[PDB]
């Protein structure tokens, strides 16, 4: 969990946005202008995501809900399987707005959601109809794009890992509310404030993305190892 | 490890 | 032939909990961790290998294998496994004397057979008056543990066991007459009389099709080769 500073160079962390779209807040990690854009200082950046890396770690090993944030579409595909690779669940696109705190709300959602996937391969041979049957497929279909990868849950997670931040500055503010820590992708345009891990990377080009994605997991691997068995054969 | 400027040039 | 990250995957190198273990079983033990001990699969597959040798090498001479996992979740595995190579398999309770008292058990496979084609053929059905029902019903009794060796069979060339305590009653009748056996020892089973032992995770769904797999193969490929 400790990525070559070199390996990220090539990835394209240091391509940030242009200063028309800058936070001003994020001076401290800046190294110049390229092309009047700004280049993440990646120095700054390296200690910060390897000392979250092993923070989620030793989160993981204690069996804390983890949780990650989809965002584009190619950024949310990318998410899901690493998710589902290990465990901690996953959002997909929309974030069911306020699904922390209205979680019991959502959680009598998530009730019916279930009971209607089971139904699918009961109420569909019987007393099907040209009209009910399109029904409930449909519905089925919009819950499960967003409220699925979170059905699992059964409970209030432990934590959160979004990307970008400021494109779901809405899931930080009720994260803020619960004490419910959490860890962002920071770009030059983002309000890091409320977080309490603060990655300055860059939410861009996928393949970047994917490295972070890649690295978490990996360590949220370290978890279960801790919690299944150490390294031997 | 490389000073970043060189890297970047 | 099998390889360690074949095993690493499925699981075998898991073991029973600490406090279940017997200590004769220490050398194809690694180090315990989290409370649960974990094999030096480095020792398995050297053993795996040489088990799976001796495998082929029966099957040369057309000897008789036989598969045993009363298991319950093993149990239809075992059952899969033993058709594709046509050895027989026993996938219930290891009815006490299935060796050493082989005339007993000889008569019951006799009535078995009769009682199978009388039914089938369709005898049974005029007699009805529930005596239907009983020859029909002892028919599923008798299969359920005795079906997987009607052919035959009469003491085998080798037993292979999943598990390594729980048929402790047939890794015993063999040794009695000294039948050559192979068994998925765990942690948690004494290694005696096991001859060819080999340090396997006997519980995973994952780790049971992974043996079933490999000496199935050996055992047709001998076939084969004879053949
Ligand atoms: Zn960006």
């Amino acid at each position: 969990a400790t990525v070559s500073m070199r390996d990220m160079l090539k990835a394209g962390v240091h391509f940030g946005h242009q200063t028309r779209y800058w936070n001003p807040k994020m001076k401290p990690f800046i190294f110049g202008a390229r092309n009047k854009v700004h280049i993440i200082n990646l120095e700054k950046t390296v200690p910060m995501f390897n000392e979250a890396l092993a923070e989620l770690n030793k989160i993981a090993s204690r069996k804390g809900k983890i949780l990650f944030v989809g965002t584009k579409r190619a950024a949310s595909e990318a998410v899901k399987d690493a998710a589902l690779s290990c465990d901690q669940f996953f959002v997909n696109h929309r974030w069911l707005g306020g699904m922390l705190t209205n979680w019991k709300t959502v959680r009598q959602s998530i009730k019916r959601l279930k009971d209607l996937e089971t139904q699918s391969q009961d109420g569909t041979f019987d007393k099907l109809t040209k009209k009910e049957a399109l029904m409930r497929t449909r519905e089925l279909e919009k819950l499960e794009n967003s409220l699925g990868g979170i059905k699992d849950m059964g409970g209030l997670p432990d934590a959160l890992f979004v990307i970008d931040a400021d494109h779901e500055h809405i899931a930080i503010k009720e994260a803020n509310n619960l004490g419910i820590p959490v860890f962002a992708i920071v770009d030059t345009n983002s309000d890091p404030d409320g977080v309490d891990f603060v990655i300055p990377g860059n939410d861009d080009a996928i393949r970047a993305v994917t490295l972070y994605l890649g690295a978490v997991a990996a360590t949220v691997r370290e978890g279960r190892s801790q919690d299944l068995a150490s390294q031997a054969e | 490890t490389e000073s970043f400027a060189q890297l970047f040039e």
